[PDB]
């Protein structure tokens, strides 16, 4: 399907956030999350996706790493580094 | 419930509706005084819409009978807060809150 990156990772934190903070569903926060970091390892192929990208593509990469400092360490602390960076790539999208 | 305890008075009659946006300044603790968070040391304030359930429910009932400009103290109940549960790894199992909370602008 043909869906634009803004509305994709829109969609997908509010997912992962509902799973995380509001269901203590961790397992299924990296169940959404992963894929869309996926998508954008193999990287734009429009406007809009490069556009996205020079704006908002160090802070997800970044929080991705965060995200696998937490897998390594069981510091709660690293995924809510995360989350400060997903947060503001959040809003603004919005 | 919630408790709220003013520390610096707003003007008594702009109030927030729900769907409004609420700025605010934070710092929560727990009943003992222990900081978890603070939007003061990140120099930026937290905004969320009223009547959401963006926040817990202490938030949504404290903050909703709060006037621009006024600063106060909310006491929340586990239950208007993180219950049982709580937030692993941050906030523990039934923790009675406490937010320093200063309700900045609407939008
Ligand atoms: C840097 C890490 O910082 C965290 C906040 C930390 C986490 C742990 C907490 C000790 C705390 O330190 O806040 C804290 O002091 C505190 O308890 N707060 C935050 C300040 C307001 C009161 C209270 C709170 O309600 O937090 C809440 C609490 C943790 C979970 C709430 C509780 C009410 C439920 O109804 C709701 O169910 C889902 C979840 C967290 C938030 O205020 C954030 C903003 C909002 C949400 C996550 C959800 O509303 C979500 O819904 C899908 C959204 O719509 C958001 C906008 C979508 C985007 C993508 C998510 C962004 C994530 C932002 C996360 C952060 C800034």
């Amino acid at each position: 399907v043909a869906i634009l990156w803004h509305e994709m990772w829109h969609e997908g934190l509010e997912e992962a956030s509902r799973l995380y903070f509001g269901e203590r569903n961790v397992k299924g926060m990296f169940e959404v999350l992963e894929p869309l970091h996926a998508m954008m390892e193999r990287g734009p192929q429009t406007l809009k996706e490069t556009s996205f990208n020079q704006a908002y593509g160090r802070d997800l990469m970044e929080a991705q790493e965060w995200c696998r400092k937490y897998m390594k360490s069981g510091n709660v602390k690293d995924l809510t580094q995360a989350w400060d960076l997903y947060y503001h790539v959040f809003r603004r999208i919005s | 419930g919630v408790q709220v305890e003013t520390i610096s008075p707003g003007d008594g009659r702009t109030f927030p509706k729900r769907g409004q946006t609420c700025v605010v300044h934070y710092t929560g603790m727990l009943e003992d005084g222990k900081k978890f968070d603070s939007s003061r040391d990140r120099n930026k304030p937290f905004k969320f819409m009223l009547g959401k359930q963006e926040v817990i429910r202490g938030w949504e009932e404290g903050v909703a009978q709060m006037s621009v400009g006024q600063r106060a103290k909310l006491t929340i109940s586990p239950d208007y807060a993180y219950g049982a549960t709580g937030h692993p790894g941050i906030i523990p199992p039934h923790a009675t809150l406490v937010f320093d909370v200063e309700l900045l602008k609407l939008e």
